[PDB]
């Protein structure tokens, strides 16, 4: 068989390839930014007062 | 006592209410001389711990009273001098269970909203800090509004959403951008 | 459920920018942080109390980040001392 | 018939009466406070700028 079976055309094939590459780039950038932010927060919070920062509020505010 | 303090708190609401109908009032003035407004604003701290239940209904009358004093022009003077902005910050407060949660936020928002728009440009400086320091939270409420328990919950959102809106237009946060 | 998740994503982004800014310089920016929490009080209280299938976990995750975002500004700004 | 059919005792009857009176008083007070607040807001907002106060925000903030 052949000549077309749930297939696409080259003009649309290249467009789909470019769209997929762009989406993958955006997703990778977002994931890297999120990971960098998480690492920064972990480095800044691991110094001290890990649970006290929330305990003070749980004691002040309504539990 | 649990019932005496509740009835006494609600009683003061009727006195100040009927007195205004009779721009000043001698009842509100007496409360300031007796150091009642001072200790009253101090109790606002740790409100989360206090908040059908007897403690819940008691707090309702408490915040309800403060809301009335912020409606008269003379109340802004005595109320503002109590430094209520710093009292509500230490507490960290900012289907039926959720409805009660918004009921508390509305009560606090009304007291602050009416207080800023009571005196004039002397309290707008504090209102901007409250919205800027607690930005984002109000944005979620203003966008949410935009079976019995459901309607009751949504009703509080409408009041809560409209509460902050009054403070914005009254404080002039749009000019700050 | 997906629409709400995107809403919190915006609030988190703004909260992080403001949270990290106040705790960056020092006591010169704490005066502004207190006004933001006092002027927008109540809204943060709802988030800090909420945290205390795929789309559900994603939505709750943003609440944890959003709830912890303001908490960092509080301890860094010193709003507890103001009471 | 008689001598008790889903009934109560006088000692509990008076207590239930007092509890009902207290609950009704609290409910009436809450409803009156809410009505007074609603009337005050209606009087303060009916002056002018009924829809502009929300339109400015809908235009500034994300719809």
């Amino acid at each position: 068989s052949g000549t077309g079976l749930g297939e696409v055309d080259v003009d649309t094939y290249l467009s789909n390839l470019q769209t997929k590459t762009t989406l993958s780039m955006i997703a990778d950038g977002l994931e890297r930014s999120a990971r960098d932010f998480d690492a920064f927060l972990e480095e800044n919070v691991t110094l001290e007062w890990e649970a006290q920062r929330k305990r003070i509020y749980q004691h002040f505010g309504i539990k | 006592d649990t019932t005496c303090q509740t009835a006494a708190m609600i009683l003061l609401n009727a006195l100040v209410h009927t007195s205004r109908a009779s721009v000043d009032c001698p009842i509100i003035d007496a409360l300031n001389r007796l150091n009642f407004i001072g200790v009253l604003v101090d109790s606002l701290k740790e409100i989360l711990n206090e908040w059908a239940s007897p403690s819940q209904q008691y707090t309702s009358a408490k915040l309800a009273l403060l809301l009335q004093l912020c409606q008269t022009r003379q109340g802004a003077k005595y109320v503002l001098q109590a430094n209520l902005f710093r009292a509500l910050e230490q507490s960290g407060v900012f289907v039926v269970a959720l409805e009660r949660h918004y009921a508390l936020l509305v009560a606090l928002a009304r007291v602050v909203g009416a207080a800023v728009t009571a005196r004039g440009a002397h309290n707008i400086v504090q209102g901007r800090k409250f919205l800027t320091q607690h930005r984002g939270l109000v944005v979620h409420v203003l966008k949410k509004n935009a079976i019995l328990a459901q309607q009751a919950l949504e009703e509080r959102i409408e009041e809560l959403a409209e509460a902050f809106m009054l403070l914005i237009t009254a404080t002039g946060f749009l000019e700050y951008e």
